[PDB]
């Protein structure tokens, strides 16, 4: 959803 | 690091590093960042040679420095490098500005 990062 | 959360405010300076590259830039590297809603994604390079007031500049050591990250600059920073050993270094850093979206068009 939001690049590698994902919370 | 690995998916590091960094908070910032509209018009506030921010700097990010690319895990993998030493003090000085060894070989060629490719950086990518996703911001905006979907049509704002851009590719970062080791040589921006462009206006900082509009976006940002790239450090000689292979870093990224921004004079003032705007609400539109919000997104995620992703860097990718390759060492002489053959292994590549990945770097993902999420950035969040003051005001956030809710009902874009």
């Amino acid at each position: 959803d939001e690049f590698k990062a994902d919370e | 690091g690995s998916a590091q959360n960094i908070t910032a405010r509209i018009g506030e300076p921010l700097v990010l590093k690319c895990k993998g590259a030493p003090k000085k830039p060894p070989q060629r590297l490719e950086w990518k960042l996703n911001t905006g809603r979907t049509e704002a994604w851009k590719v970062l390079s080791p040589q921006g040679g462009g206006p900082w007031d509009s976006v940002a500049r790239v450090l000689p050591n292979g870093s990224l420095f921004l004079p003032a990250v705007g609400i539109q600059d919000e997104g995620i920073f992703r860097c990718q490098a390759m060492n002489r050993n053959g292994k590549e270094t990945k770097s993902n850093y999420r950035v969040r500005v003051y005001q956030i979206p809710g009902k874009p068009e």
